[PDB]
RNA sequence: UCCCAAAAUGUAACGGAGGCGCCCAAAGGUCACCUCAAGACGGUUGGAAAUCGUCUGUAGAGCGCAAAGGUAGAAGGUGG
RNA sequence: GGAUGUGUCGUCGCAUAGACAGCCAGGAGGUUGGCUUAGAAGCAGCCACCCUUCAAAGAGUGCGUAAUAGCUCACUGGUC
């Protein structure tokens, strides 16, 4: 969710993946196909809703945490400078990236698990399974 | 797999189903590009544990085995692929997946078995009879049950590179 | 009737159609009368 | 089934953690009087029918069952 | 002094961070010499660190203050 | 985000030694499976999901009651 500590603020650029493997930790995997910012809390609004589904296990992984402070708007002036170093933590997600994948649980009991997490996303996913063998 | 072409120019394949490996050892180096489909149907199965015939255009049979293979992101396609020819007596060393078989103790009882190390590697192959996998007992491990390299009945021969201590599965507890 | 913008089954027996233009589902039970327009 | 088991082991409910606190034990001569009663509600063929039908009663209620084959 | 500044320089904003208006008869000139942080094992008030000792040790320390570059064949640490 | 709207490539798949959809008939015995409950008997929720017969029929689809019950499915044969 949010960071423990740090420095207090940022910027905004993009470009493809990067350091989003694929399998690991598990079998069966979400995959991120559009450029966005995942909010911390759009985070919980997933692994939540997953856990549910799941009546135990815990076999969830979340590989994509906050790692950006966005600011706001004090209310409308524009006549001062930085603003609201608390709006909210962000975790700038790119294609191709493993924000998920779970572990154990059948192919469907996790073609669920992941449809329902998908639908409080902000971008498009598409679940990914094995043959994933680059470095370990 | 008849990979025919090897030239440094791909537009004759990058429109045409055509993946592009590379292959070596140390004397041959030979520019490369197989096709898409065939390879794509092929590593599914022999993985990097599975050497497999290689005529190319011409005809010259050569023994390789899958090193490494880097395919493109947000397309899980592969891209590129890099064949070690095989050896006779000693490759270098391999990647084998740890494996599970029958149910375990600590599944039913109240919690559920994880793989901590999913494929495992080992010192020294041995080119010729190199494990096309590696299956594991699970059962025995309850609440809490981990196993390692220095436990893994290896396949006459074969030597584990990974450290012994380290655990490959676990049955992790409920909830 | 059930105007959603997201129509899919409910259950076996929603047979969803297309009629003129327009997306359907015509299932035993009313309730699933869905259509997106 | 379950209230003659019951009686047998003693057992005193039924669980719900058969697979963790599971209840008891006995042997196949109870089995016996157990399938001398049932019989005219066992479709058995020959014994072994109802003397292994009975078995999983017995092996989903918490009970395990003594010997059986070899050694 | 850092970042923004788009690998020369330069480059704005009521953009993001932080210091100065000193200090040192020596914290200087020169000439000699020593070399750090820290962990581990073992040791007295000690017992967390700290003092002594023994291994490891690009220095992960130090440099009067803010940071950056720099620096142990010393700009680091003593004495004439 | 939704969808038997079309076009073209790929994957399983399952199959004249006669499937799919349709049709007549069947449908199991233990068991109201054990557990929990004011009770819940293939269907509110824990645990499993074995036995027997058989050509067959899975402690089980969904609907239904206060549980019943009742209605069909998966598995079985003929007709094409």
């Amino acid at each position: 969710k949010r960071t423990k500590f740090r420095k207090q603020f940022r910027g905004r650029m993009t470009g493809d993946a990067k350091g989003g493997d694929y399998v690991a930790f598990g079998d069966y995997g979400l995959i991120a196909m559009e450029p966005a910012w995942i909010k911390s809390n759009q985070i919980e609004a997933c692994r939540i809703v997953m856990s549910r589904h799941f009546r135990r296990g815990g076999k969830i992984y979340i590989r994509i945490f906050p790692d950006k402070p966005v600011t706001k708007k004090p209310a409308e002036t524009r006549m001062g400078k930085g603003k609201g170093a608390v709006e909210y933590w962000v975790s700038v997600v790119k294609p191709g990236r493993v924000m998920f994948e779970v572990a154990g649980v059948t192919e469907e009991q996790a073609k669920e698990a992941f449809r329902l997490a998908g639908h409080k996303l902000p971008i498009q996913t598409k679940m990914v399974k094995r043959e994933v063998y680059d470095e370990a | 797999m008849e990979l025919t072409a090897k030239p440094r120019t791909p537009k004759q394949k990058l429109d045409e189903s055509m993946i592009a490996a590379v292959a070596y050892n140390k004397e041959n180096n030979v520019s490369f590009a197989l096709d898409r489909k065939a390879f794509d149907r092929a590593f599914r199965q022999q993985s990097t544990t599975g050497l497999f015939d290689i005529t190319v255009e011409g005809g010259e049979t050569f023994p390789a085995l899958v090193k490494a293979v880097q395919m493109d992101k947000r397309k899980r396609a592969p891209i590129h692929v890099d064949f070690y020819m095989v050896t006779y007596g000693e490759p270098v060393e391999v990647s084998v997946p740890v494996h599970t078989t029958g149910r375990s103790q600590g599944e039913v009882q109240g919690g559920l078995v994880d793989i901590v190390v999913h494929n495992l590697q080992i010192v020294a192959p041995g080119p010729r009879r190199i494990p096309q996998e590696l299956v594991v007992d699970v059962t025995k491990m309850n609440i809490g049950d981990h196993i390692t390299a220095g436990d893994i009945k290896l396949p006459e021969g074969c030597t584990l590179a990974a450290d012994p201590e380290l655990t490959v599965v676990s049955v992790l507890p409920p909830r | 009737m059930k105007v959603r913008s997201s129509v899919k089954k409910m259950c076996d027996n929603c047979k969803v159609v297309r009629r003129h233009g327009r997306v359907l589902v015509i299932c035993s039970n009313v309730k699933h009368k869905q259509r997106q327009g | 089934m379950s209230y003659l088991i019951r009686k047998a082991a003693g057992i005193g409910k039924g669980s719900s953690t058969p697979n963790k606190a599971k209840v008891g034990k006995l042997n196949w001569d109870q089995v016996l009087e157990i399938a001398k009663t049932k019989m005219p509600d066992l479709n058995a063929g020959s014994v072994e029918a109802a003397a292994n039908t009975v078995a999983g009663t017995a092996r989903s209620m918490g009970v395990t069952v003594e010997g059986g084959p070899n050694a």
